[PDB]
Parts: C-alpha cells; sequence; structure tokens
C-alpha cells in the first residue's frame, strides 16, 4: 500500500531508530554524578582528583562516570534541578576548614538539607565529602568549634569534632530507608576520593540492578 | 503399562 | 564539492564481466540511497539498480537482473556495479545517482559524471510524443509527458521527476513529485499535470536551456523513463 | 532614595486604579449567554516513540506535519507526525535540553538549555546531514524557551532574567530585553511577530516590543512561577501557565485579567499552554500526568487528555488546528484529534 | 469410585491453572511489548513469558486427554505435535529460569562488568541458543510419541520399540538426558546463583528489606518442589514392572498438575515489580 | 540602588502613559473572534474522519 519513496522513508525511519536504541544502550553503561556544593569549598580540587553547566569524564576500573558540575548555574535551581533525577549518585562538597568563616558551614548545611530531602532525589544516594581536613586539623586548636555550634558539648580535638560535623551533616537525612550517605573526609588528595566514589557508586549499582531485576 | 501415556514425554 | 566520480568503464569483450566503482565526495553518502541509471548511446536513460541506505533494500532491471549485482562500501564511501556475461546491449554510459527518502526529500538530485562501457560486438510507460522542437530564446515552451498508470498515489504525491541533460553533460534534477522545483532551478521552470498527462514549462526559455528533458515515474519499480524530447536553436 | 521608591510606589498605586477603571464587566458575564463548548473528547491517533528519556519541548511545524521533540537523552528528532517516521535525529552536544524551536520557514531547528546556549541547526544541507549552523552563546543562565521570528532572528528566554533577540548570521545580540526580576520560563511571539510575550518566576508576565525593545506592559496576579505562555490568535490576549495550578488570560488592550482557569481538585503545577485554532479551546499540560482542555470563554474544563504516565511538559497544536502533540516525561509524544 | 473423582480433581486443576497461565502470560506479553523499554532483563522476561503462553494454550490437548479416561482421540500426528510442544516448552521455562539466575548473579558479583557488557543484543542471541537447545532436547518426542488401541482403548504413548532392549536403550538415554539437563543441572545453578545472591547480600548487607531473601527462596522451594515429582516419575518408569500400576497411574497425573502449576506460576514471581505498578496506573 | 530605582520609575511611567479600553470591549472582541473562527476549529467541531489527516 506503500509507495517506493514512502516504504524507502520507513526503512529510513527504522535506521534511525536503531541508532537512537544502540546511543540509548551506550548511554544507560555510564555512571551519572552530580557534583554539588554550597561555593567553592574543594569541588575543583576533587574535580582535579577526578557555560553554564560542566561535564567531566573519566573511567576508573572500567567503569565509566560523568559529572556534572553546576557550579556556574547561578539561577533558582528548583526549575532545573529535576533535569538530574536518576543521576546515579550526588557527590556532595563541604570545606569543612569553613565552620567559622563567614557561618558557611550552616550554608552548607541547608543546601545539603535542601538537595537531601528533594522529591527528585529520593532514592538517589549521596557521597558526601568534606574537604580541607588539614586546614580544619590546624585551625580547630586556635578557633574552638564552639563557634559553629553552640550546642557542640566537646573537646576542641579534631578527632570528634570531625566526628560531630560528620552526625551533624548525616541526620539531616530524612530518608534513612530509601538513600544512604557516604561521608568521606578527604585532604590527602592521594586518590582516595576516586576510590571511595567507585565503592559507593557500586553498592549503587549492585541496588539499582536489584531493583531492575524485580528481586528488591 | 506402556511407557510415556500419563504425561507429556 | 558533492561530486561523484564513476571508474571502471571501457572496452570489454562480449561475455565477460566487468566492475563498476563510485567514489562518493562531499556529503554523507551513508545516508543516500543510491542508483544506477544507463544511458544507450543514442537512446535516452534507463535505471538499473537501487541500494538502500544501509544496503537492506536492493532492487534491479529485469534486463539486468541476476546478471548486475550493486553494493556499497560505506567506511570507503563508494558504489559498485558488478556485471558478468555482459552482453551488446550493456553498451552505454552508466551514471551514479544519489537519492534520499524522507518526507520532503529531493530524490535523484545529484548525478554522478557517468563512465563510458562498450561491449564490443507491469511496467509503467512513460510518453514523449514529442521528440523534437524548435525553439528561439526568450519564448515559452512547454514540454509534454505521459503515464499509462495513474503517477497519483493514494498519499497524494504524483511521482512524476523532471531532469535536463544538457549536451555532453550529466542530467541534472529539475522538478520531483511533478510540481516541486530542485534546488538552484531557476524560477522559470515549473511542472504541472493532472494523472496521468504531464507538462514542464520554460517560460522566457534563454540558452543553456537547450537539451533534451525526460521524464520519470518513481511510483513503483522499475523506475522508467520518457524517450526525451529535445530543445535547439 | 526613599523619595524614588515612594514615587515608583505612587506610579503602582495610579496604574492598579486606572486599570481597575477599565474593569466594568468581567469575561464571564459577557460570556454568559454563549451555549458551551459540551464535551471534547480527543483520542490518540498517533504515539511517537523514539525518546529514551523525559521529552522537555516539542514544537509543530508550519506545515503542521513535521514536528520536532527534545528530549533529554540527547537527541532532537523530527517527525513525520501523518505516519509516524522519523525524519531526523539529531544528537546534541549538551543533553541538558530544555527548549526547541522549529523555524516557520522549515529549514532549521533551535535547540537550547542548561548550557546556556542556543544552537541553530540547518536541515535543508546540500551534504544530506543535518548541520549546526551557529551556536547562540551570550545568556548566563539556562535557555528556557526560544522562537524563530524568521530564517535569521530567533527570540530566547532565559533564565538569567533576560529575554534577548539574536541576530543568527552574525550570532549577536540585537536586542536584550531587561525587566525580570526571576528566572524567564516560556516565551509566545504574536501572530505578526512585531511584539512577544514572557512569563517569568517573580509571578508577572511582561509584554515587550520586539522592534524597540521594551516593555510596553507588564501583567501581575498568578501567586507563583509561570512556567508557560501562549498567544491567543488574535494576538490580543495571553495565557500564562503558573505553578500555581492556575491559567490566567491577560488582555494587553484592556490591560489586566480577564479570566481564571482553575478547579478546587486541580493542585499541579501547568507546565504548557497552548490554544486552539479558533481561541475556544485552551489546552494545558499539568503535573497530574495528564493535559486539560479549557472552554477558553467560560474557564469550564471541556476535556482531558489522560494518556501520559507522567508529566505532561510539552504541548502544542498545529497552525490548521487540526491536532495536538503532547510529550511527556515518559518518552513519549501523543497526537489527538 | 475413588480413581474417577481423583482424576476429575485433576482436571480441574489443570483447567484452573492453565487459565491463570494463559492470563498471566498474556498480561506479561502485552506490558513486555508496548509498557517497558527494551532491556536485557526484557528479553528474557519477553520470552519466558512467551514459552509459558505457548505451553498453556497447547496445554488444553491433554487436559481434554485427561477429560475421557485417558482415552485419545487425535491420531499420531497430534500426540507428536502436542507432547513436541509441551516439552518443548518445558525445557525453554527451565533455561529461561536458568539464565534469569545467571543473569541476577551476574548482576550483584560482576555489577561493573554487567554495566559494561550487558546488551540485548546478547540477550537476544542467548534466548535464541535456549530455544535451539529446547528443540534438541524435546524432538525425541516427535519421534516416539506414538499411540496404540488396546483392548478398545486407545491411548497416546511413547513408543521407543517403534511398532526390547534397543527399546530400553532409548527410552533410557531419553529419559536421563531430559532428567539431567532439564531438572538436575538447572536445579544447581539457580541454586548456586541464588545462594551466592544472598551470602554477597549478607557480607555487604544491602537487603534493608526481607522480600529479596522471600524471593529466592521461594523461587528455589517452588521449583525443586515443582520439577521434582514429574522428572522422578519419569526416572523409576524406566522399570515399571517392578511397581505397582497404582504408582504411575496416581503419581503422574498429579506430577503434572505440578508441573503446570509452575507453569503459570513462574510469571507472577518473576514479573511483579514496577511493571504491575504502572498497570496499576494505567 | 539610586540607578535602579530611576529606571523603575522610568519603566512605570512608560506603563502608565499607555492607552487602555474597556474590559467589556475586550471580552466582546474575544468573544467574536471566537464566533467567527468556530467553523475553521477542527478540534472544536471534530471534522469527519474522511478529510481527518490522522486515522488508523
Ligand atoms: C516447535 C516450534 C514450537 C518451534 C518454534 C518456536 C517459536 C515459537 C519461537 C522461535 C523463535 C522465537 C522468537 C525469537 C525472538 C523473539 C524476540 C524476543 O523479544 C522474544 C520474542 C520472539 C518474537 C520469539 C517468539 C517465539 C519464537 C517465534
Ligand atoms: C547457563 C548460563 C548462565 C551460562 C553462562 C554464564 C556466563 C554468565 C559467564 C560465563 C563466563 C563468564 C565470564 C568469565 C570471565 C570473566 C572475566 C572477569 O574478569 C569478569 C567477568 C567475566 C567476563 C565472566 C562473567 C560471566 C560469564 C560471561
Ligand atoms: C542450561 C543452559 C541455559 C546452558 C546453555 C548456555 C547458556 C548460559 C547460553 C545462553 C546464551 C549463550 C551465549 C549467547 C551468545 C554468545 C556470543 C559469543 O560471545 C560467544 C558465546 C555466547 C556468549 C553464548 C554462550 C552460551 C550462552 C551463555
Ligand atoms: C497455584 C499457585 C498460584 C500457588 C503458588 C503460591 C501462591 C499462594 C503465591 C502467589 C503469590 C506468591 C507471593 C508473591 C510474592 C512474594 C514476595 C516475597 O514476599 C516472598 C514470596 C511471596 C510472598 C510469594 C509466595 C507465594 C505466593 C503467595
Ligand atoms: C504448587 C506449589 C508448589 C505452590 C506452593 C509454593 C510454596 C512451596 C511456597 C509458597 C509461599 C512460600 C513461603 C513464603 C515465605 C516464606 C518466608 C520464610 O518464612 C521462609 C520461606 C517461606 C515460608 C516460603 C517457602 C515456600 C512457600 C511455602
Amino acid at each position: 500500500t506503500l509507495s517506493a519513496e514512502d516504504k524507502a522513508a520507513v526503512e529510513r525511519s527504522k535506521m534511525i531508530d536503531r541508532n537512537l536504541r544502540e546511543d540509548g544502550e551506550k548511554a544507560a553503561r555510564e555512571v551519572k554524578l552530580l557534583l554539588l556544593g554550597a561555593g567553592e569549598s574543594g569541588k575543583s580540587t576533587i574535580v582535579k582528583q577526578m557555560t553554564g553547566i560542566v561535564e567531566t569524564h573519566f573511567t576508573f576500573k572500567d567503569l565509566h562516570f560523568k559529572m556534572f558540575d553546576v557550579g556556574a548555574q547561578r539561577s533558582e535551581r528548583k526549575k532545573w534541578i529535576h533535569c538530574f533525577e536518576g543521576v546515579t549518585a550526588i557527590i556532595f562538597c563541604v570545606a569543612l576548614s569553613d565552620y567559622d568563616l563567614v557561618n558557611r558551614m550552616h550554608e552548607s548545611m541547608k543546601l545539603f538539607d535542601s538537595i537531601c530531602n528533594n522529591k527528585w532525589f529520593t532514592d538517589t544516594s549521596i557521597i558526601l565529602f568534606l574537604n580541607k581536613k588539614d586546614l580544619f586539623e590546624e585551625k580547630i586548636k586556635k578557633s574552638p568549634l564552639t563557634i559553629c555550634y553552640p550546642e557542640y558539648a566537646g573537646s576542641n580535638t579534631y578527632e570528634e569534632a570531625a566526628a560531630y560535623i560528620q552526625c551533624q551533616f548525616e541526620d539531616l537525612n530524612k530518608r534513612k530507608d530509601t538513600k544512604e550517605i557516604y561521608t568521606h573526609f578527604t585532604c590527602s588528595t592521594d586518590t582516595k576520593n576516586v576510590q571511595f566514589v567507585f565503592d559507593a557508586v557500586t553498592d549503587v549499582i549492585i541496588k539499582n540492578n536489584l531493583k531492575d531485576c524485580g528481586l528488591f | 503399562y506402556f511407557p510415556g501415556q500419563f504425561a507429556f514425554s | 564539492d558533492v561530486q561523484l566520480v564513476e571508474s571502471g568503464g571501457g572496452l570489454v569483450q562480449p561475455g565477460g564481466s566487468r566492475k563498476l566503482s563510485c567514489s562518493a565526495s562531499g556529503f554523507a553518502f551513508s545516508s543516500f540511497g543510491m542508483h544506477w541509471v544507463r544511458q544507450a548511446p543514442e537512446k535516452g536513460l534507463e535505471w538499473v539498480a537501487y541500494i538502500s541506505s544501509g544496503s537492506g533494500t536492493i532492487y534491479y532491471a529485469d534486463t539486468v537482473k541476476g546478471r548486475f549485482t550493486i553494493s556499497r562500501d560505506d567506511p570507503k564511501n563508494t558504489l559498485f556495479l558488478q556485471m558478468t556475461s555482459l552482453r551488446s546491449e550493456d553498451t552505454a554510459m552508466y551514471y551514479c545517482v544519489r537519492s534520499i527518502y524522507y518526507y520532503g526529500s529531493s530524490p535523484f538530485d545529484f548525478w554522478g559524471q557517468g563512465t563510458t562501457l562498450t561491449v564490443s560486438s507491469s511496467d509503467i510507460v512513460m510518453t514523449q510524443a514529442t521528440s523534437s522542437v524548435p525553439v528561439t530564446p526568450g519564448e515559452s515552451v512547454s514540454i509534454s509527458c505521459r503515464s499509462s498508470k495513474s503517477l497519483l498515489h493514494s498519499n497524494g504525491n504524483t511521482y512524476l521527476y523532471w531532469f535536463l541533460q544538457r549536451p555532453g553533460q550529466s542530467p541534472q534534477l529539475l522538478i520531483y513529485r511533478m510540481s516541486n522545483l530542485a534546488s538552484g532551478v531557476p524560477d522559470r521552470f515549473s511542472g504541472s499535470g493532472s494523472g496521468t498527462a504531464f507538462t514542464l514549462t520554460i517560460s522566457r526559455l534563454e540558452a543553456e536551456d537547450v537539451g533534451v528533458y525526460y521524464c520519470m515515474q518513481h511510483l513503483e519499480y522499475p523506475l522508467t523513463f520518457g524517450a526525451g524530447t529535445k530543445l535547439e536553436l | 532614595l526613599d523619595q524614588l521608591r515612594q514615587e515608583a510606589e505612587q506610579l503602582k498605586n495610579q496604574i492598579r486604579d486606572a486599570r481597575k477603571a477599565c474593569a466594568d464587566a468581567t469575561l464571564s458575564q459577557i460570556t454568559n449567554n454563549i451555549d458551551p463548548v459540551g464535551r471534547i473528547q480527543m483520542r490518540t491517533r498517533r504515539t511517537l516513540r523514539g525518546h529514551l528519556a523525559k521529552i522537555y519541548a516539542m514544537h509543530w511545524g508550519t506545515d503542521s506535519r513535521l514536528l520536532v521533540s527534545a528530549s533529554q537523552d540527547g537527541k532532537l528528532i523530527i517527525w513525520d507526525s501523518y505516519t509516524t517516521n522519523k525524519v531526523h535525529a539529531i544528537p546534541l552536544r549538551s543533553s541538558w535540553v530544555m527548549t526547541c524551536a522549529y523555524a516557520p520557514s522549515g529549514n532549521y531547528v533551535a535547540c537550547g538549555g542548561l548550557d546556556n546556549i542556543c544552537s541553530i541547526y540547518n536541515l535543508k544541507t546540500r551534504e544530506g546531514n543535518v548541520r549546526v549552523s551557529r551556536e547562540l552563546a551570550g545568556h548566563t543562565g539556562y535557555l528556557s524557551c526560544c522562537r524563530f521570528l524568521d530564517d535569521n532572528q530567533i527570540v530566547t528566554s532565559s533564565g538569567d532574567t533576560t529575554c534577548a533577540l539574536w541576530d543568527i548570521e552574525t550570532g549577536q545580540q540585537t536586542t536584550t530585553f531587561t525587566g525580570h526580576t526571576g528566572d524567564v520560563m516560556s516565551l509566545s511571539l504574536a501572530p505578526d511577530t512585531r511584539l512577544f510575550v514572557s512569563g517569568a518566576c517573580d509571578a508577572s508576565a511582561k509584554l515587550w516590543d520586539v522592534r524597540e525593545g521594551m516593555c510596553r506592559q507588564t501583567f501581575t496576579g498568578h501567586e507563583s512561577d509561570i512556567n508557560a505562555i501562549c498567544f491567543f490568535p488574535n494576538g490580543n490576549a495571553f495565557a500564562t501557565g503558573s505553578d500555581d495550578a492556575t491559567c490566567r488570560l491577560f488582555d494587553l488592550r484592556a490591560d489586566q485579567e480577564l479570566m481564571t482557569y482553575s478547579h478546587d481538585n486541580i493542585i499541579c503545577g501547568i507546565t504548557s499552554v497552548s490554544f486552539s485554532k479558533s481561541g475556544r479551546l485552551l489546552l494545558a499540560g499539568y503535573d497530574d500526568f495528564n493535559c486539560n482542555v479549557w472552554d477558553a470563554l467560560k474557564a469550564d474544563r471541556a476535556g482531558v487528555l489522560a494518556g501520559h504516565d507522567n508529566r505532561v511538559s510539552c504541548l502544542g497544536v498545529t497552525d490548521d488546528g487540526m491536532a495536538v502533540a503532547t510529550g511527556s516525561w515518559d518518552s513519549f509524544l501523543k497526537i489527538w484529534n | 469410585l475413588e480413581a474417577r473423582v481423583t482424576r476429575i480433581f485433576l482436571v480441574v486443576v489443570y483447567s484452573i491453572v492453565c487459565f491463570l497461565g494463559i492470563l498471566g502470560n498474556g498480561l506479561v506479553i502485552i506490558i513486555a511489548t508496548f509498557k517497558m523499554k527494551k532491556t536485557v532483563n526484557m528479553v528474557w522476561f519477553l520470552n519466558l513469558a512467551v514459552a509459558d503462553f505457548l505451553f498453556n494454550v497447547f496445554l488444553p490437548i491433554h487436559i481434554t486427554y485427561a477429560a475421557m479416561d485417558y482415552h485419545w482421540v487425535f491420531g499420531t500426528a497430534m500426540c507428536k505435535i502436542s507432547n513436541f510442544l509441551l516439552i518443548h516448552n518445558m525445557f525453554t521455562s527451565v533455561f529461561l529460569l536458568t539464565i534469569i539466575s545467571s543473569d541476577r548473579c551476574i548482576s550483584v558479583l560482576l555489577p561493573v562488568w554487567s554495566q559494561n557488557h550487558r546488551s540485548v543484543r546478547l540477550a537476544y542471541m542467548a534466548c535464541m541458543v535456549i530455544w535451539v537447545l529446547a528443540f534438541f532436547l524435546s524432538s525425541p518426542s516427535l519421534v516416539f510419541r506414538d499411540t496404540a488401541n488396546l483392548h478398545g482403548k486407545i491411548s497416546c504413548f511413547n513408543n521407543f520399540s517403534l511398532s526390547d532392549p534397543v527399546g530400553y536403550s532409548r527410552h533410557m538415554v531419553v529419559t536421563v538426558t531430559r532428567f539431567l539437563c532439564g531438572f538436575l543441572v538447572p536445579v544447581l545453578i539457580i541454586t548456586a546463583c541464588y545462594l551466592t545472591i544472598v551470602c554477597k547480600l549478607q557480607r555487604n548487607r544491602l537487603a534493608k528489606t526481607k522480600k529479596p531473601f522471600k524471593i529466592i527462596v521461594t523461587i528455589i522451594i517452588t521449583f525443586f518442589l515443582c520439577w521434582c515429582p514429574y522428572h522422578t516419575l519419569n526416572l523409576l518408569e524406566l522399570h515399571h514392572t517392578a511397581m505397582p500400576g497404582s504408582v504411575f497411574s496416581l503419581g503422574l497425573p498429579l506430577a503434572t498438575a505440578l508441573a503446570i502449576a509452575n507453569s503459570c506460576m513462574n510469571p507472577i514471581l518473576y514479573v511483579f515489580m514496577g511493571q504491575d505498578f504502572k498497570k496499576f496506573k494505567v | 540602588s539610586i540607578a535602579q530605582a530611576r529606571k523603575l520609575v522610568e519603566q512605570l511611567k512608560m506603563e502608565a502613559n499607555i492607552d487602555r479600553i474597556k474590559v467589556s470591549k475586550a471580552a466582546a472582541d474575544l468573544m467574536a473572534y471566537c464566533e467567527a473562527h468556530a467553523k475553521e476549529d477542527p478540534l472544536l467541531t471534530p471534522v469527519p474522519a474522511s478529510e481527518n489527516p490522522f486515522r488508523e
């Protein structure tokens, strides 16, 4: 019933379908990571370790990642944050040297509360990086942590101050049964950060596989 | 009883 | 630089074998359905074969089917015709013609420069009654073509094509689907007609419009040409 | 300092009083006599099945047969509506595409999103492929809408609070429209393309003048973001689609709201707005996962286009008025009739 | 009579589970064809649904055979075709369950490898090989499935003597290879895969729900419980004279009921994730 | 923000100096356009399946 030209058009559309399906297969095996952070909070440091949107591509042990840095999108986040519904994990950077440099710790904390509890990331794991560990370690001795949180009943020493900050960040998570939070203290810059990302991402991948298989 | 009846195969 | 260059022609002993090539250049060869169109030394054009994009569909003229093989090498951007048992009825100039089919495309738009093969010694019929007509520059002339079957499909398209072959030159698409002007064709050309009766009108004819005008049907395979209306003076 | 603020408040007071004076009878009172449209039952004539992610924008061709759709699988796909065939599939450099336009002549499509760039694609090439004609850079926020004026001019809407008028052959902003105080989310060209409207996240819509580039009018009333805007076919009114679960009809000449298209059991925001050829039906894609058809002269909901399994993100009506295509966050576009 | 009412109840069960098989596998077929994206998992689920659907479509021939007092009314060719198809679909379903468990095991133990090297093309290849192997192993039902009329009670047989040492040898090889490659190796692979999955979900605690463990255990238990009586009764069918005919004449209809119960019940067991929630949406 | 305040005052003065018509007039005009173009709206009055380009 189709003309010769119309049958050729249908064949062309079938080739287009085939290539689209191939591209979807090739793209579904990229790990999509959304990199967040309040301000300059070591984001560039881990981008070194690993327009308006900046995509970074790298491969770690036969796994392909994509890191979407949206630090240049200085517009209303609620109008484009649903674009990332479906990323594998969110890499959230907090420079915990800034617990007294204005207040900025509190701003990072509200950003984390907004992102973690967002309605688009309800099953999206979060890889919370806590950067600038060295500056905080050789700064907590001089300036007490009490400036940031008054209710801190603990000594001004690194190994428990950092744990307190980790606890305050992880207690913001109101989805403790659907999403995980993988905290990491990072200033060594010794290829540990990408390894931590890889471990958390493989856990997320296994869970996603179980969801897809129905097992679940 | 010839084998194979009562079943599929 | 969209040129298609054919190669492989020459004098061949009858019953032999010869392979023709068509090295594309300057376009997305992998997206174009490709044809081989033939022209006897003193006769009009005659479609030969067609290989789709992706090689998924191949058609042959019944006078070559079995003897000829059309194939393409998309990585190398080359189109092949393998000819075996070459009869004396296969002496001609073979043209490599690109054609892409999607809604509103222009098939048969670019033609190669053709290679010559000399062999040493149902189907819709498209009729061009006027074998020749004398025309003076500046005058208006209309060329008529007639079909043995309604070229108008149920989808509204009338699969009639008009080609102009200027002397010593490769054919050039003028009008596709009986009404649409090809790109680069001056507006003084226009095509019209009902089912089975078609006309090509040249308004204020000027030089380099002289040559032979062919009417082709793309309604069904095989694609069949008219005999050719030739213009002079 | 304070005197200027007081004078601005005085001017706003005088403007609202003036446009209250002109409001003698509402649109409902005027149109209380015409027979209701009835019930508008549209079935899905075609389902277009190529995208692999959320479809964010579609635009109809002016021939009413070809359309282009954009999704974040990184593809621009040009469909043949009648036969469901895919005419083209355009791979985007950035898959974070939020908008899509189809040139009125049909030679070009435009694309943009989170990369702050509007990319122009040459559909009719001698090389048989679709190429990037021009990348229009200069916006400092995401592109939320774009609309060709002709083959050479395109107006773009951005999340950096500004709309711009471009010159595609040179790529330079001919005019920058800077009035808004929030992200500008949508865009609608007037039928004569002498002027356009933009809806922004400051819950206001501004009427611009393309020729001389100033905001002619500002229309208020919405309680949240305006996500979609569309001109009445007359060119003398437009309808806005807001996150407060309301559509509104604003009149350019009377200069304020005419009628509010809201229902009690609709709580989700509108993502798309489009009119029918007569201007009698108003169609608005919602976050209910489904479209809603409104009797534009009586605010009565005349139908529902419930065929999508996710939010209806894009929505358009052909120039002949023949069909409605709705794209959604499931990867399907459906053509209704 | 106890035997006759037993067979009545058995044919009732046959018809019931056949109806459920048709309905469920049809539902899965429409779901797979349109609703969900063609992924590697949907190849498995579509093909398993197709195999069980065909099994349940051709089951009513045997159900009618059981409706009468095991009296055949169809002739030799209909035996060949109505038992080759049931056996083909049995072995296709069993191999598809095995490869679904292997897929789920590789998706947990090699998640990077599954990410990079799990494509629909390879799934299609695997499924085509599965259909080929099931045919190669079900073919002996087209060769020997003769019929014989005895004292005026015609019934469909599996005639290895080809109307006897050669007949016994062929009967033995056919039934033993069917037992091995359709119950023993598949159950070992299924159990090893779903047991490695459980062990890894233990060491690396990822479950946070009891549903995966329950699903795994019910899969393993129901595979064993459903394909064990049938295969073991066939395996004892070798030297059938050593045992009372009550054994075979009572067990084989029960084992058949239980097997056709498995066929209809694996769809809800595998496709009950977001598929059916998209259905409830629609 | 002296410059912004002055610019906003200038813009508001431009807004106020516009000419406005009655709302009943605009309502009547939208109405009249709708009945003038009712018959040319296939979605309003569904055309019979003969000339419906989307069938099937
Ligand atoms: C003896 C007889 C029953 C042997 C024939 C087996 C038939 C039923 C098999 C052989 C090949 C099979 C097809 C192979 C591939 C596909 C695509 C895949 O998505 C599953 C369905 C489908 C479409 C299968 C349907 C069933 C099929 C047609
Ligand atoms: C009955 C079916 C399930 C048998 C097929 C089992 C399949 C799933 C097995 C057979 C061989 C296996 C592969 C053998 C070796 C390697 C290299 C290793 O570094 C990564 C995984 C990989 C690539 C294995 C993955 C799973 C594999 C492909
Ligand atoms: C009990 C049955 C299922 C066992 C039969 C083997 C099974 C597991 C089958 C199913 C699909 C098959 C694969 C299908 C395609 C390929 C392509 C190529 O890369 C080599 C072999 C390989 C990888 C096959 C090997 C065997 C295979 C893995
Ligand atoms: C003839 C057939 C239907 C009999 C098979 C047993 C029946 C009763 C089936 C139907 C649905 C099945 C359930 C479906 C889903 C789950 C998920 C998980 O929580 C463990 C097992 C469990 C709870 C299944 C156990 C068996 C089950 C209850
Ligand atoms: C026709 C027959 C085989 C269908 C019946 C399937 C039987 C074997 C299934 C149906 C529901 C299943 C149970 C469902 C849930 C659990 C959870 C846990 O406590 C251990 C296993 C146990 C208790 C399952 C064991 C097997 C089970 C009893």
